[PDB]
């Protein structure tokens, strides 16, 4: 559904006319394209911009790409593998499957691709999960090979990137789509999908409740179209994912009851949420913002909430067993709210 | 000369002092003979190797030279060894009493490569009718999970104070040494459970200063003096503590790690202050230690540690 | 032609300074002939290596090239090295050797726990045909068994008299003049490591040898060492404690820029200065020490320099309010 | 317990070296009739049996039957020491944990006694029953060894055919193919060049090349090797000895 | 030769296929595959008969250690009357040695199987081979070219080739991706292990408390050999389970006591003694303290500090101790930090919230949750490896956003459209390279109001059968 209405060119883009104009400007120099560092919130379509730029420079056949697996041996006697999706002109490295061996794989793969000889494109996904050693190796690779490897790295909140890397690449940002433009894209979607709308207020409602995240907005429109039989009326009970509802029920249990007898069940809910492929930082952010949204608290309680949330977010980023820090944060929250 | 730790090493199982449960377990094992494969884990110098050696000796009697294969960190333990030599030793015919078995004693099992530990699996599973394996390790986490599960785990707690005191008193009585109670308490302090280190420090004190006295022990240990560190950690005004740490400890070339470790050890034994304040002082000293180990060892860190300890004590 | 660090290396037991308490002991050990396994440990630039090489050359004379084996840290140092090389050298008996060999392990604190266990087992096995000597900077990273197996020797830093005697001997044997405050600043900045002294001396020699007669002032010493002058420290502390925020910020910035000052060493000097003030209250000292230690710990991870500078200024100012 | 005295020490050396490459651990059942041994290959495809009666021993005295299970690499390392003109002697004590091998020189006092540590093996002793083999033949051992060493250089399988009093060996590899045929005949001038043949059913079997290359090493024991082939049963290769026999049971391949 | 001097694991080993406790389904699958391997060979391994288990040549066993994989394989091979040619880690399984030894016996027949019994009509498979490659995961660095040669042995073979490993999803075991069938042995449940332990105990003339048996089965984490070996220690009776077997339970009981941290009790039990109590077992003490530190009625509360503040400070110190443990395990050579960890994770929270135990001491559950998280992360990584070609997201945003609507499109038609929507469902399944196992995995990752394990079976089984038989006809890649 969503992927069926994904643009495949800079002209097919229907958002951020400034950004598409600047990319049309940059695509005028296929012989000299500096390194790019795209940064912006999740679901803004930075990968769409990158693939459209690639389609503008190279042929439109860049979108039919094949997956491949590559296994290599490290300095020690461990032989580990990764999966790269490659195209006739570019390859996408995602140093996320591997835990601490980012530097060796990035070094080896870049040095191997940089001896194929008109250049090649390397798309680095999740450029914030790179250890500083891997980042330094990447910068030295950029320093050595500059005529075959033109790096384009997408990321969000580009604080964990050392200034030695920011200097070489062109910093490009992708602001979230405004509610008006989200509503426009939703209207185009429902028009090309002949969805029977009762009014246009549902589109603005979804744009507002989506918090400027384009892809989750489109996906929740998809999810709601299959619950109203393609006839979206004004009485639409907006559908949230399962984990958001679980986190909101946890927030309501925290607010309504403040005791260890409820902290046990809170730890149980945290265990059940974590064991089903959900990060710790996402749970912490959602729980903090949900607790801040509650209207029964004053300003001092909210200040204590945000301070403890910051402290335990730092501790989560420093630790390894997330359940401990999550239980500690919830215990301190229950203490302050008591 | 001769090291006391080597001269007075227990050869009979009954002479071992320390854990009362596992030594009786091994006593009953030697009494019966049906010994299973066993990993023996615990902190250094608490009687791991001597235990298994005495067990093998008492279990096999006159056939120890022919029915025991020992492998320590010195001998080569790779893939070829575990495949050829251990396998040819397990199959070796040997007529022993009905309950006994050939013994393979692998000391420092942690250094054995995981790939090398793989080969031992079927070799010890198949020939369990005439061969038993005894691993001796410090940390039972570096042993692969199969070997971890095939054998019985035997944990050895660190030595208490009364057991080390009894052993040291036995050694003194056997050696006719002049001593005093404060010297023995200082030995217990500088040992913290290491029977080997306790005996060696005792022998070094006796050889160097003749009489076992507090100042002699604290001059031969080359560690910061516990009394002066206690005075530092218990001074009323902060400037006195800072001056003590500056002039009496920092000038004489002591390593910051040693200062923090001595402060930790003396704060553990301050049986005059309350329990909660002791725990909080230990927390502060440990945070300072963790800061020191991360690469920074400036005097300012120890100064801040003393400042926070005083702030807690106020 | 060779640097002074390699040239002025001692060759006899007499040419070592500030270590008499250990020199008399090693002379007793060499005249007795009962030399056991030794552990030499202490801060760098003290003379452990020089002392042990001189002792070996004295005990074995010309046979030094045969009965003395020197090994260093991490020479492909798996368990295989301790199994082959050290074990062969220890076990193998020479053709015409009387006594015992000597294996000196330099900077041998970088050994893993398994390597140290192999080494302790080896030294336990062949303790009758050879003696070992282990050198270390930190005696807390060694297994207590290996420590207990040998006799310890801590190398206290070189006192002022020893370093002054050594720099005098270097001065009379070279074409250099040294001003009275020069040696004072030298001893204050070196903290007692002879190697750094012998390095900085030839450095400032090659630096200011324009007419072969220039005097080494404290400026060139502070430049070559890269350490601030106490006057600048007093001035910046005065500006922080007296002036307002903007002027103090500009003063700190210019002092740390025009001279190249790191916040770590600046904080070290500032707390050294504040250590001797007559503070009337106590909470000021506690808050000052705590905040400054926090600043140093945060700097240890490389944050934003200007933010840590402003935080230093704020801590120093808000501490002095009683 | 047992005392066995060989006449020539080279005999047992050749016996051991004949099949020391097909079995790593063998069991020697010492009875009063002599020495009997059987051992299965590590892949359970090639069995080896060995019989040596009392006639091959100058003096053989066994108190009661026993089982000496020893290695072959160590036994070959030991047997490689003694010279040819010696008097090998095998001795074992009660409850034998080790066997003693004495090497005595007839005209000297140079006695060299070696000790060997016996191994422990589960006695998976299967009993062999005589079967009426369809094809029974005998041919010079050198001829068979040459034929195997020539054919094995092509593939990993060799096909044997017995049809209308004709022997045939066939090999088909990727580098080519080869075939040899043998006609039975006899010569009064030298009976050591005759190829006997007694066929009851024309048989077609296929065997592995490596196993035949390991078997043909027994050509140093005797000169006339016998072969018994059946339609589906394992083939029997026999080398006769002055007092016994060495037999290789080989398992055929599948179609 | 003696009935007693043998170990308790070898003496009580299973003999039939009804004594193997747990994993009955996988045992039956292996047995039904080995029995029909003959007809699979007759059909040239191209007709997947009724289970999709007719095309594969080699069966692969994997699972946690101490479940019966080796025993199940040997007993399954023996019941059918085969002949077991077994090779394990203790043999040099290099490429050249495998080509020499085993490869030449992939199609040959057995001599011992022939001579053992061939006259009475018991079974016709008395002479065939069943090659068991045990501990293929254990191929160390000294076995070069082993995994690839065994992957090649999976194909082109002529006899049943069973393979045993401990970690299927290890990268080294990748060449076994689709060339062999692979079944999984899960950790057996408490009921079967309890029945087996009861049989053993009554057979050995000694009885135990069922609660102690439950605590044992919990501590050993499902390993049957481990619990049997630990039970054999009873002969050498509260001292046994108090000191040796159930040590972490007693550590937690002693530490959470309220009388120790009191001034009267502290003078008798020093803090050094509590640090030694921790050092008794430094692998399970932190988890045990963290699991049940908030289930006791306290008695050391300060005059003005309620229970919630105490538990909050305890959790704060627990987080600090977790950070310290991570710093320790970052470099083992920093074991000097071990006493500090002792006070942070172990001593401080206990001293803060000590008192009297309300109920019973529950064993730690973080291990099972960690294992479940690892399994679900592996499954999600596989799903992303499949679906990345047409989604343009990361491995974590997938579960966050796409999984709810994917589950809707894949299931909700089965609730309202009945059974004719399969042609549509597979259509969606044909756009994202998903399979039936991928469909199950997608259906699994759901918690809250959208639980699917209850709903899944409500649909008619006829719909499931039709969907399975209709997906078998087409294939997207
Ligand atoms: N309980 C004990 N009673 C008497 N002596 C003991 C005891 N525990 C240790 N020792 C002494 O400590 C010495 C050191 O040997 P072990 O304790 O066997 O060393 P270890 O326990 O194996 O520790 P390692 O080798 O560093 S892992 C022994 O020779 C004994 O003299
Ligand atoms: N006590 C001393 N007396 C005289 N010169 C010394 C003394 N200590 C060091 N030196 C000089 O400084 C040089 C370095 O000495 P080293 O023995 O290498 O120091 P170190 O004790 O080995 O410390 P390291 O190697 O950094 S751990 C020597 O070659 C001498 O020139
Ligand atoms: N289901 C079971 N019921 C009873 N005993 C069992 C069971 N599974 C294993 N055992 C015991 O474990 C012994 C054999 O261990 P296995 O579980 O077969 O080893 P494994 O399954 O190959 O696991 P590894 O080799 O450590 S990876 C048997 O003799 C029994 O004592
Ligand atoms: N200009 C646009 N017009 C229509 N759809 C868009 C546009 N920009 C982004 N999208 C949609 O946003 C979705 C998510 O973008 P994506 O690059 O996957 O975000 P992320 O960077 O989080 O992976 C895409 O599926 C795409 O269809
Ligand atoms: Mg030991
Ligand atoms: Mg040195
Ligand atoms: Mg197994």
């Amino acid at each position: 559904w969503v992927d069926k209405y994904r643009p495949k060119s800079l002209n097919a883009l229907s958002h951020n006319e400034e950004l598409t104009n600047f990319l049309k400007s940059l695509s005028d120099q296929p012989r000299d394209l500096p390194h790019l560092l795209l940064y912006g919130p999740n679901g803004t379509g930075k990968k769409t911009r990158c693939m459209a730029l690639l389609e503008s420079i190279f042929g439109p056949g860049v979108y039919r790409l094949k997956i491949d697996v590559r296994q290599f041996v490290t300095a020690s006697n461990r032989k580990l593998e990764l999966n790269v999706v490659s195209s006739p002109y570019h390859l996408e490295i995602t140093p996320s499957d591997m835990g601490n061996n980012d530097r060796i794989v990035i070094q080896e793969l870049l040095k191997e691709v940089a001896q194929m000889e008109r250049y090649k494109c390397v798309i680095i996904n999740e450029a914030n999960s790179l250890t500083k050693d891997a980042q330094a190796a990447l910068r030295r690779t950029m320093e050595k090979y500059s005529k075959n490897i033109r790096l384009i790295m997408v990321c969000d909140s580009m604080s964990p990137i050392i200034a030695p890397i920011k200097s070489r690449c062109l910093l490009i940002r992708c602001p979230a789509p405004s509610d008006s433009e989200i509503s426009t894209i939703l209207s185009d979607v429902v028009t090309n999908e002949r969805i029977q709308l009762e009014t246009k207020d549902i589109l603005k409602r979804i744009a507002q409740a989506s918090n400027g995240n384009l892809r989750v907005s489109l996906l929740m429109l998809e999810s709601m179209a299959l619950n109203n039989e393609l006839a979206l009326k004004s009485s639409s009970p907006i559908i949230k994912p399962d984990w958001i509802i679980v986190i909101h029920k946890l927030t309501r249990k925290i607010v309504k009851e403040r005791s260890v007898n409820s902290l046990i069940e809170c730890r149980a809910v945290l265990y059940d949420l974590l064991a089903h492929c959900i990060p710790a930082n996402i749970i912490l952010k959602e729980l903090t913002f949900s607790l801040l949204d509650v209207e029964t608290l004053n300003t001092t309680n909210k200040s204590s909430i945000i301070e403890y949330s910051s402290v335990f977010d730092e501790r989560l980023s420093l630790g390894n067993k997330a359940i401990f820090h999550l239980e500690g944060f919830i215990a301190k929250v229950m203490c302050c709210l008591d | 000369q001769l090291p006391w730790v080597e001269k007075y090493r227990p050869q009979v199982l009954s002479d071992i002092v320390g854990n009362k449960e596992t030594i009786d377990r091994l006593q009953q094992i030697a009494k019966d003979g049906n010994m299973p494969h066993m990993i023996i884990s615990g902190m250094p110098g608490i009687g791991k190797t001597t235990s298994v050696h005495c067990l093998a000796h008492e279990l096999l009697g006159r056939s120890y030279a022919d029915g025991v294969l020992e492998l320590n960190a010195s001998d080569d333990r790779g893939i070829d060894v575990v495949r050829n030599q251990i396998k040819h030793f397990a199959q070796k015919k040997l007529h022993l009493p009905p309950g006994k078995h050939k013994i393979v004693i692998l000391d420092e099992a942690d250094s054995m490569t995981a790939g090398a530990q793989q080969a031992l699996r079927r070799t010890m599973e198949l020939y369990s009718n005439s061969t038993r394996f005894a691993f001796a390790c410090n940390q039972s986490n570096k042993i692969i999970e199969p070997l971890q599960s095939r054998c019985a785990i035997l944990r050895y707690s660190k030595l208490s104070d009364e057991d080390v005191l009894k052993r040291l008193l036995q050694i003194i009585k056997l050696e006719d040494v002049k001593y005093t109670n404060d010297g023995l308490e200082a030995i217990i302090f500088t040992a913290e459970g290491d029977m080997r280190q306790a005996i060696n420090n005792l022998q070094s004190t006796v050889a160097g200063h003749g009489l076992v006295n507090a100042d002699n022990v604290f001059k031969i240990v080359d560690s910061p003096h516990p009394l002066i560190v206690k005075k530092m950690l218990l001074a009323s005004n902060l400037e006195d503590s800072i001056q003590i740490l500056r002039t009496d400890l920092w000038k004489k070339g002591y390593s910051s790690i040693d200062i923090v470790t001595t402060s930790f050890r003396v704060t553990k034994n301050l049986a005059q202050v309350k329990e909660s304040v002791r725990l909080e002082m230990i927390k502060e000293i440990g945070l300072t230690h963790m800061r020191i180990l991360e690469g920074v060892g400036t005097y300012l860190q120890l100064a801040s540690m003393l400042a926070k300890i005083h702030k807690l004590n106020n | 032609n060779l640097p002074w660090v390699e040239k002025y290396r001692p060759e006899t037991l007499d040419e070592v300074y500030g270590q008499n308490e250990v020199i008399t002991t090693v002379r007793k050990f060499v005249d007795e002939g009962k030399l056991p396994h030794l552990l030499f440990y202490g801060p760098p630039g003290t003379g452990k290596t020089s002392t042990i090489v001189a002792l070996a050359r004295e005990i074995y004379g010309k046979n030094y090239s045969n009965m003395v084996l020197e090994l260093n840290a991490s020479d492909d140092r798996g368990i295989d090295v301790v199994r082959n090389q050290i074990k062969d050298f220890a076990s193998t008996r020479q053709i015409f050797s009387k006594g015992f060999k000597l294996i000196i392990l330099d900077e041998a604190d970088a050994m893993t726990n398994a390597a140290q266990n192999a080494l302790r087992r080896v030294i336990e096995r062949y303790t009758k045909n050879t003696r070992f000597c282990v050198l270390a900077n930190y005696a807390h990273k060694l297994t207590p068994a290996l420590l207990s197996r040998c006799t310890r020797f801590r190398f206290q830093p070189l006192p002022q008299e020893a370093i002054e005697r050594r720099i005098a001997n270097v001065l009379v044997h070279e074409k250099l003049k040294l001003s009275p405050n020069a040696e004072k600043a030298l001893i204050e900045l070196s903290n007692g490591d002879m190697r750094r002294v012998l390095n900085v001396l030839q450095s400032c020699k090659a630096t200011l040898d324009n007419p072969d007669e220039d005097e080494i002032s404290d400026d060139v010493i502070y430049e070559c060492c890269g350490a601030p002058r106490p006057s600048d420290l007093k001035a910046v502390l005065k500006s922080i404690l007296e002036d307002d925020w903007g002027t103090a910020h500009y003063t700190l910035n210019k002092v740390r820029s025009a001279k190249g000052l790191a916040l770590i060493d600046l904080i070290e000097g500032i707390v050294k200065i504040l250590e001797d003030y007559e503070l009337q209250n106590e909470e000021t000292r506690v808050h000052l020490l705590t905040k400054l230690a926090d600043i140093e710990y945060s700097i240890s991870k490389g944050g934003n320099d200007q933010i840590q500078g402003s935080a230093v200024i704020g801590a120093i100012k808000a501490s002095f309010e009683n | 317990m047992l005392e066995a005295k060989f006449e020539e020490a080279s005999l047992f050396k050749r016996i051991i070296d004949g099949f020391k490459d097909c079995v790593q651990l063998v069991n020697f059942q010492c009875k009063e009739d002599g020495i009997i041994a059987q051992a299965v290959d590590d892949s359970r495809v090639l069995l080896v049996s060995l019989e040596i009666g009392v006639e091959a021993f100058q003096e053989y005295r066994c108190d009661h039957p026993v089982t000496l299970g020893m290695d072959l690499t160590s036994l070959s390392k030991i047997l490689r020491c003694g010279n040819n003109t010696d008097t090998l002697t095998l001795i074992a004590d009660n409850t034998p944990d080790s066997i003693i091998l004495l090497f005595e020189d007839t005209k000297k006092d140079r006695i060299a006694e070696y000790s060997l540590k016996l191994m422990d093996i589960d006695a998976d002793f299967l009993k062999i029953e005589e079967l009426q083999y369809d094809s029974t033949l005998s041919l010079p051992s050198s001829e068979f060894s040459k034929i195997v060493r020539d054919l094995s250089q092509l593939s990993d399988s060799i096909n044997i055919m017995i049809t209308k009093e004709t022997i045939k060996f066939v090999a088909d590899g990727d580098i080519g193919s080869g075939s040899v045929i043998i006609k039975p005949f006899v010569d009064m001038e030298h009976p050591e060049t005759s190829i006997k043949l007694e066929m009851d059913q024309p048989v077609d079997l296929t065997f592995g090349a490596k196993y035949l290359l390991d078997i043909i090493k027994g050509s140093s024991l005797s000169d006339r090797v016998g072969i018994r082939l059946s339609s589906e049963a394992p083939a029997l290769f026999q080398f006769d000895l002055k007092s016994g026999f060495l037999q290789f049971f080989l398992a055929p391949k599948f179609n | 030769v003696r009935e007693e001097d043998k170990l308790w694991t070898v003496k009580y080993a299973p003999t039939n296929l009804q004594q193997v406790c747990g994993n009955k389904g996988s045992v039956m699958k292996l047995k039904n595959w080995l029995a029909n391997w003959e007809n699979s060979k007759k059909n040239s391994f191209k007709h997947a008969g009724k289970d999709g288990s007719g095309v594969f040549r080699a069966a692969m066993l994997y699972g946690p250690p101490g479940i019966g994989k080796t025993t199940a394989a040997h007993l399954v091979a023996q019941e059918l009357g085969y002949d077991i040619l077994e090779q394990n880690a203790s043999d040099v399984r290099s490429k050249t040695l495998l080509n020499a030894g085993v490869k030449n016996a992939l199609d040959n027949m057995s001599v011992v199987g022939y001579f053992k019994h061939n006259e009475e009509a018991q079974n016709l498979n008395g002479k065939h081979f069943v090659i068991i490659m045990d501990e293929v995961d254990g191929m160390s660095g000294g076995d070069r070219g082993g995994v690839g040669q065994l992957a090649q042995f999976c194909r082109k073979t002529s006899t049943p080739l069973i393979l045993i490993c401990n970690e299927r999803n290890l990268p080294k075991m990748r060449p076994f991706d689709r060339v062999c069938l692979d079944i999984q042995f899960r950790r057996p449940d408490a009921n079967s292990i309890k029945s087996r332990l009861m049989t053993i105990a009554i057979r050995e003339k000694f009885k135990l408390d069922p609660n102690v048996i439950d605590r044992l089965i919990q501590t050993t984490r499902g390993d049957i050999r481990q619990v049997i070996n630990l039970l054999s220690t009873i002969s050498t009776s509260k001292a046994w389970e108090k000191n040796i077997a159930l040590k972490p339970f007693d550590i937690a009981h002693k530490m959470l006591d309220g009388q120790i941290y009191s001034d009267i009790g502290s003078r008798n039990f020093t803090l050094n003694d509590k640090i030694a109590l921790y050092f008794d077992d430094f692998d399970f003490t932190p988890l045990m303290i963290q699991e049940n530190y908030l289930s006791t009625r306290p008695s050391v509360l300060k005059p003005g500090q309620s229970h919630l503040e105490a538990v909050a400070e305890a959790a704060n110190c627990i987080s600090l101790g977790d950070i310290v443990e991570k710093k320790i395990r970052s470099s083992e050579q920093l074991w000097s930090l071990l006493p500090l960890h002792a006070v942070l994770s172990s001593v401080y929270p206990a001293s803060k919230v000590a008192g009297h135990m309300a109920g019973r001491i529950n064993f730690t559950a973080w291990l099972g949750q960690n294992s479940k998280s690892a399994k679900y992360y592996r499954l999600l990584q596989e799903i992303h490896y499949h679906t990345r070609l047409g989604t343009s997201t990361d491995k974590i945003g997938l579960r966050l956003d796409y999984l709810p609507t994917f589950r809707k499109r894949l299931l909700d038609p089965f609730l309202k459209q009945g059974a004719d929507a399969i042609s549509s469902v597979i259509e969606v399944m044909d756009d994202y390279y998903l399979t039936k196992e991928d469909w199950d995995s997608i259906m699994e990752f759901f918690v809250g109001p959208d639980v699917t394990t209850a709903i899944i079976k409500k649909i008619p089984a006829t719909v499931k059968s039709g969907f399975t038989r209709k997906y078998n006809s087409m294939t997207h890649p």
